């Protein structure tokens, strides 16, 4: 919550500049590889046993189309995240059983691949305004967990 | 690190517990699974009705693994170090949950021990529990 | 947090029982003891060297009683927690400079003290109630930092 | 625990870093005052905007640990045991703000080593910020 005018306009902006296919499946890798544990949920993605394994495992990064694709959308929505992430909240919680931290640890990575791509242009102010948006997005998921 | 003066009191509390300890873990895991509903996430498997056997079986593994961390508290990691085995290559709990079981624990003790949960016992009983803690996660990368 | 008819029953019904002087001297002593960090935000109380010390100064006893006396008046306004704490919030941020990490710290100890205090009273589903509230009063306090 | 790879990781990271540190150290700061606003509550005393001297001073101090964690990367608690000692006694951070500071250490790094950022080295250097977390947060209590 509470994006400002200029923030908003920031996110927008970098935004229409992010093959979101392309990132989604790198920050669902490195989610991966950074903390391995992650793995658990992706038992059905075959081979994870190496950074390599994980990075261009064509399961993985098929996911993290989907995963960023839904991301992507709701940046649409900055001003009702809760709504826009509900029923993947409950999805999340009762079919999938993801610990909603998990959503926190992937918001995170996607900072750093963000900063990865664009370099400097992923100003201190800009990834300000992200992280209000991954925290956000975070916190909807976990919404209606119960 | 825990201070010879922690240790005694882990011990003293601890003994204290002694064979109510099984039930002690289930209820600081019925407790945690009400009160941070986000952990019932790792027992999707688990059968969580009311009173539920299963739990209250899980409770008593929880438990002596404490117990059993208790007696070796001048070697635990050494002690666990099968247990902290299966937490990283399996059962991969994020790290966050294991404050959230330590809590409810101390809130069991609290519960139950109203006389030996003196302000210095909590202190240490609350270090034991992060430091338990923190070899159950030290294999996890 | 949003606690259904009958938490928000049980809450009332325990807080009733509550003697604000002692569990309130109890919970912010415990902070001062349990993480002896937090005692930064207190040197001006004087002798905090010891358990007996910090559990015995009249100062944390004073403060901890006025401490939970706003927690009283937040179990007053559950369905605007942010509202009525937006004041303290801003105070705690700008005038006192306290890390909202601490409130979570807080909230911790409050909840053993009451287990403390309440014994077999203190049962599962009333700790679940009272985890909503010490969420939500540390949540809202934290919410107007900047 | 590092490894053997996780060592060569982030030795080659922040050697490659060189004679920036101390920017990147003032950098991430800056990323973490405006990302984590909360963090600021350490800093009264400062001036926390854009250009501020006192963040530059800081952050080559808090590069200059670092090199000195690197350069004994199998010693780190007692490298920096002066360094603990401070921040249990004094400075008295809550270990939560380690990981913003890490996480923005992190972002800081991507944003400036395009080659060297790859996946494993970003693991190994998350958790080479966090073992020095770990070190800087162990004299609490
Ligand atoms: C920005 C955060 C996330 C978003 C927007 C998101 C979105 C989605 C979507 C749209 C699906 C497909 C839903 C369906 O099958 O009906 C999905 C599936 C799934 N997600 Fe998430 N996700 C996120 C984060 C995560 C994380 C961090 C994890 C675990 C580390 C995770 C675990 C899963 C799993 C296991 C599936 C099912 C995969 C399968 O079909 O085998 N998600 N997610
Ligand atoms: C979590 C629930 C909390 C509540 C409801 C609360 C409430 C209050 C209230 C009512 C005051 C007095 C305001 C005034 O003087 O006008 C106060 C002061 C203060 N609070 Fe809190 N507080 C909480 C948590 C904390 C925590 C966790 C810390 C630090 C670890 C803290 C640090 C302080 C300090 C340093 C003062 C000023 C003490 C002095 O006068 O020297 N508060 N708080
Ligand atoms: C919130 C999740 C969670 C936490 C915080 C946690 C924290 C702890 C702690 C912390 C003090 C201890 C001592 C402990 C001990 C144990 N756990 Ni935990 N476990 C958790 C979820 C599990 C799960 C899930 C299993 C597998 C259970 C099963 O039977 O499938 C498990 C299995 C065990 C076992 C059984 C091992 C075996 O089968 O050989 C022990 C013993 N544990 N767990
Ligand atoms: C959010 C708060 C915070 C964090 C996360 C943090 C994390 C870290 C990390 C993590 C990798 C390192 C290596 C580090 C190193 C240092 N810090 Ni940090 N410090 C923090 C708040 C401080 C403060 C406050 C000071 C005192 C600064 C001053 O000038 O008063 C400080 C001072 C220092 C100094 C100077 C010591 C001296 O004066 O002798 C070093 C070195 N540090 N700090």
């Amino acid at each position: 919550v509470h994006l400002t005018p200029e923030e908003k306009s920031a996110v927008t902006a970098l935004w229409g500049k992010v093959n979101v296919d392309e990132v989604g499946g790198e920050a669902l890798g490195r989610l991966l590889v950074v903390y391995p544990w992650t793995q658990r949920f992706f038992e059905s993605f075959g081979d994870l046993s190496t950074p390599d394994a994980v990075m261009g495992n064509p399961k993985v990064k098929a996911h993290g189309k989907k995963v960023l694709g839904a991301f992507s959308d709701g940046l649409a929505h900055l001003d009702n995240l809760k709504g826009t992430f509900a029923t993947l909240s409950e999805l999340h919680c009762d079919k999938l059983h993801v610990d909603p931290e998990n959503f926190r640890l992937l918001g995170n990575v996607l900072v750093c691949v963000l900063a990865h791509h664009f370099g400097k242009e992923f100003t201190p102010p800009v990834q300000a305004a992200y992280q209000k948006v991954v925290a956000g997005v975070a916190n909807a998921l976990a919404h209606k967990y119960h | 690190v825990l201070s010879p003066a922690d240790k005694t009191n882990v011990k003293a509390a601890w003994g204290k517990v002694g064979a109510h300890a099984g039930e002690y873990g289930a209820e600081a895991l019925e407790r945690m699974f009400l009160s941070f509903p986000t952990t019932k996430t790792y027992f999707p498997h688990f059968d969580l009705s009311h009173g539920s056997a299963q739990v209250k079986g899980h409770g008593k593994k929880v438990a002596d693994a404490l117990t059993n961390a208790v007696a070796h508290v001048d070697d635990m990691p050494n002690a666990l170090s099968a247990l902290s085995d299966l937490h990283a290559h399996k059962l991969r709990v994020d790290p966050v949950n294991f404050k959230l079981l330590s809590h409810c624990l101390l809130v069991t003790l609290a519960a139950h021990l109203p006389a030996e949960f003196t302000p210095a016992v909590h202190a240490s009983l609350d270090k034991f529990l992060a430091s338990v803690s923190t070899v159950l996660t030290s294999k996890y990368r």
